[PDB]
RNA sequence: GGCGCGUUAACAAAGCGGUUAUGUAGCGGAUUGCAAAUCCGUCUAGUCCGGUUCGACUCCGGAACGCGCCUCCA
RNA sequence: GGCGACACACGUGCUACAAUGCCCACUACAAAGCGAUGCCACCCGGCAACGGGGAGCUAAUCGCAAAAAGGUGGGCCCAGUUCGGAUUGGGGUCUGCAACCCGACCCCAUGAAGCCGGAAUCGCUAGUAAUCGCGGAUCAGCCAUGCCGCGGUGAAUACG
RNA sequence: CGCCUCCUAAAAGGUAACGGAGGCGCCCAAAGGUCCCCUCAGGCGGGACGGAAAUCCGCCGGAGAGCGCAAGGGUAGAAGG
């Protein structure tokens, strides 16, 4: 549990390591290692603790993280599917949320075919 | 690939601009 | 009568395999009919055919009042269309006949 | 305690990357940690994170107002 | 959605009646066709019968749906299931 | 019989608070730590391996005490599991072993677990006894991601000698245990 | 009545103290103008009651039902 | 309000599964079309979509314009990844009276399935197939990955 | 059809019926000798995975557990671990 509980891999460079966090895509790492002076490109190997904990002390305070925003996104929907909004109507059911067609596919949200008899 | 909407490919591929493909 | 459950029986009649298809046209009307009267529908008799209808199907209807309103489908059912078994476009008359019989006891039987 | 089969203990010093340091017991002499307990946010009394937030959601949204009386 | 440049809409034949009932002492049961209206807080408490093309369905009004559409809540498709 | 710090703290700072705040009359009477009872139910070393020996060898490296086994005391087919296998570790910490685990569990474990919002309020025996659950070895200082190889979590019991809940919650709370509700 | 054998899914029929029987059918797909045949896949189980055992469709005891055999001399 | 539904099933497609690839930066070479509540140069604010300005053109004149693969350089290092872009959360832009059902686009976060696909089955004989981007009609916007087009790079094999 | 347990069996022993119910034809190299140590089932509460039930803590719990296998007797002041 290294930077903000997950340890990231090493071998890598920082900037990509950062993603494998749950809460930072490519923007949030060129921005946590430009705002804080850190080679975007240093294999993790090669970081003295001080590039570490700086680093880590900017992404676990800038950004809502890992169990912070699994934990928020989790009330959204669960918000929704209380008041009764068709968001939160199509949560209970498991169906598509953005309007798509359900005629056909919609199968990485209603997973795997359920093949019937017809 | 020319659906990733968040690269220069990708928005070529729709057409529109923004950060990963500006005019 | 009326208020006991009803039994139809679906066969098919002068048609042949367009004759079962019919037949099965009118299996799906009552089963349909069904659900929009609440009654109940169980199978009892299924004799289908590759075509997709049945030579025969018999059926239940479990609804307090089903021989009553089924009852009135009693008869040879006429069609006339031109059928999916048809090459040259030509319009068939073919039937199929419906049997509505109100359901049964099972009464046990013992020596007096 | 037995000998041969326990992990003898030295007094041991734990570093936190907060610079916060504690003088305890372990089978290792130091170790550093990345947290601790004075620089946890549930200790550091609330030390509410970025989430700060009043929701601020919904009805204080109040971007807008200009729709007739 | 709609612009932030513009402003919140809402259909205000619809907004005019929970003002005027905030004023006379409310609250009524409401039946509207504005489904595409925002929620706004002077809603809240009110009881607004949004139609779904067949039906009003009364909606009571709560805080934690205020930046919502009034039709959300009154669905206009009786799913039940499959088999 | 050495100063540790929480140690100092239950004496200097925690014995007189709880006086003041239930009022015995006898030195004894005040609450004390009897003794912290770490079990791993692993279970998972019944026929797959003698995990246990790695499991106790980070038991130790936690504790400074070599864990001692727990074997079935009958046969549960449901659990693939014969009377007698090897199904647990349990180590047994008293005074000194006792008080260096939990300065280090309250300082520097507790904080390392993830998403941690304290601890659970009602978790406590009914007879001022507490138990907690931990989920996996790494929140203690002493062991990594490098010589690890399993998530394996635990149940540590601290017993008390105080009679009733609300005696054993202000030992706990005024030693360092941050409760959630 | 006695003695023997059995009850498994849609049907027929097996092994087994822990474990996709099998054939055909049924269900989804392919092929075909269509249907068969064929090809790729797939699926539903142990009569009831009580025991034994960590664990019973499997072993024990009994009940119901079915089958086979016997019921002779006075 | 529905035509947009979703236990399922088929057709037609797009995007992929990666290194002969992906990424970023810089540097090239088309054709055919469209355009006065229209095309929008250029400028500024905005990470951006865009917004505010603002020339020129009733158009071989002005604009849509970037063509893309291509080229140079650096990076990724064979992993569900700097492959893939589905899903969902949050924050925005625009059109239109109005974007709940049910719009498109932008930014941040999320990074699913998929490791080249069973029986089977389609296209194509040369500037063809494959690959690459560009324009139109319809049209407020757009669910276009569709259609009709347009050129760039450019094969294999045909005994019979 | 021999052997074991209970009942019938009429409070010593014994006691029959094609009376009511069950079991044996083994096993254990420790499941034997001795010394030393230990005490159950179950109920409630508490505890990551972990459930009715795996292991851990506490309280109550004299024996209702256990003792290879039938039943009976016996049995933790051990014959049980
Ligand atoms: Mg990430
Ligand atoms: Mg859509
Ligand atoms: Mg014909
Ligand atoms: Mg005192
Ligand atoms: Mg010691
Ligand atoms: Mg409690
Ligand atoms: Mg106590
Ligand atoms: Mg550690
Ligand atoms: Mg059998
Ligand atoms: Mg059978
Ligand atoms: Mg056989
Ligand atoms: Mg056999
Ligand atoms: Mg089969
Ligand atoms: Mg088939
Ligand atoms: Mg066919
Ligand atoms: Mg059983
Ligand atoms: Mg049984
Ligand atoms: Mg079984
Ligand atoms: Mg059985
Ligand atoms: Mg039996
Ligand atoms: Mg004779
Ligand atoms: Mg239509
Ligand atoms: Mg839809
Ligand atoms: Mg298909
Ligand atoms: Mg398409
Ligand atoms: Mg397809
Ligand atoms: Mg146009
Ligand atoms: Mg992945
Ligand atoms: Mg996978
Ligand atoms: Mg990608
Ligand atoms: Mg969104
Ligand atoms: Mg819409
Ligand atoms: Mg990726
Ligand atoms: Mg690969
Ligand atoms: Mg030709
Ligand atoms: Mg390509
Ligand atoms: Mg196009
Ligand atoms: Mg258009
Ligand atoms: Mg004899
Ligand atoms: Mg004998
Ligand atoms: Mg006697
Ligand atoms: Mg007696
Ligand atoms: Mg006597
Ligand atoms: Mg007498
Ligand atoms: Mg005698
Ligand atoms: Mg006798
Ligand atoms: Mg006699
Ligand atoms: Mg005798
Ligand atoms: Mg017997
Ligand atoms: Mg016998
Ligand atoms: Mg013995
Ligand atoms: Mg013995
Ligand atoms: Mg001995
Ligand atoms: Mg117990
Ligand atoms: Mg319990
Ligand atoms: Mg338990
Ligand atoms: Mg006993
Ligand atoms: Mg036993
Ligand atoms: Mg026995
Ligand atoms: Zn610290």
């Amino acid at each position: 549990a290294r930077i903000a509980g997950v340890e990231i891999p090493r071998n890598k460079r920082v900037d990509v390591a950062l993603t494998y966090i749950y809460g930072i895509g490519k923007a949030r790492a060129k921005e946590a290692l430009e705002k804080t002076g850190i080679n975007p490109a240093t294999r993790v190997k090669d970081l003295t603790e001080a590039e570490v904990v700086r680093l880590r002390e900017y992404v676990e305070n800038t950004w809502k993280l890992e169990g912070e925003l699994r934990a928020e996104v989790a009330a959204n929907i669960k918000r929704l599917m209380d008041i009764g909004c068709y968001r939160g109507l199509r949560h209970r059911r498991g169906l598509p949320v953005r309007g798509q067609r359900t005629r056909t596919n919609a199968r990485t949200r209603k997973g795997p075919r359920k093949t019937v008899a017809g | 690939g020319k659906g990733d909407r968040r690269t220069r490919r990708g928005k070529i591929w729709r057409g529109t601009y923004g950060k990963y493909r500006p005019r | 009568m009326d208020e006991r459950d009803a039994i139809v029986e679906i066969r098919a009649g002068t048609g042949g395999e367009e004759a079962a298809l019919f037949a099965r046209d009118l299996f799906n009307m009552y089963l349909r009919f069904a659900e929009e009267m609440g009654f109940e529908t169980e199978v009892l008799d299924s004799h289908p055919t590759d075509l997709g209808g049945f030579s025969k199907v018999v059926f239940e209807v479990r609804g307090p009042g089903a021989y009553g309103t089924f009852k009135y489908e009693s008869g040879v059912h006429r069609v006339q269309r031109v059928p999916v078994t048809e090459t040259q476009g030509r319009i068939h008359t073919s039937t199929a006949t419906v049997a509505v019989l109100p359901k049964a006891e099972e009464e046990d039987f013992a020596l007096n | 305690m037995k000998e041969g089969i326990h992990p003898k203990l030295v007094p041991a010093r734990i570093i936190c990357g907060c610079g916060n340091v504690i003088e305890t017991y372990s089978t290792k002499p130091e170790i550093y940690v990345e947290v601790c307990s004075k620089c946890h946010p549930f200790y550091t009394g609330q030390q509410r994170f970025v989430d700060t937030e009043g929701r601020v959601e919904r009805f204080q949204r109040r971007y807008g107002d200009s729709y007739r009386k | 959605p709609r612009s932030l440049k513009k402003g919140v809409f809402v259909d205000d034949h619809l907004l005019e009646k929970v003002l005027e009932l905030n004023a006379k002492g409310e609250k009524r049961l409401i039946k509207t066709w504005s489904r595409r209206s925002t929620i706004v807080p002077e809603m809240v408490g009110h009881t607004i019968a949004v139609y779904n093309g067949k039906q009003h369905v009364p909606v009571y009004i709560t805080e934690n749906m205020v930046g919502h559409k009034l039709g959300e809540f009154a669905p206009t498709r009786t799913y039940r299931g499959h088999g | 019989p050495l100063d540790v710090a929480l140690k100092r703290k239950y004496y200097e700072e925690v014995r007189p608070e709880l006086i003041r705040r239930f009022g015995y009359q006898n030195v004894w009477e005040v609450p004390r730590l009897e003794k912290v009872v770490i079990n791993q139910g692993l279970g998972e070393a019944k026929e797959d391996a003698r995990i246990l020996e790695k499991a106790a060898q980070e038991l130790a490296l936690i504790t400074g005490q070599k864990p001692a086994v727990t074997r079935a005391k009958k046969s549960i087919s449901n659990f693939k599991l014969r009377k007698g296998m090897p199904i647990g570790l349990r180590v047994t910490l008293r005074r000194d072993r006792m008080w260096i685990f939990l300065e280090k569990l309250l300082n520097v474990a507790l904080p390392r677990i993830r998403d941690f919002r304290g601890l659970n309020p009602n978790s406590f025996d009914g007879r001022g006894n507490y138990n907690l659950g931990l989920r996996e070895q790494l929140i203690f200082p002493e062991i990594t991601y490098d010589m690890v190889d399993a998530l394996r979590g635990m149940d540590i019991a601290v017993v008390t000698t105080a009679e009733t809940d609300e005696e054993a919650r202000a030992l706990l709370e005024l030693l360092g245990f941050p409760f959630r509700k």
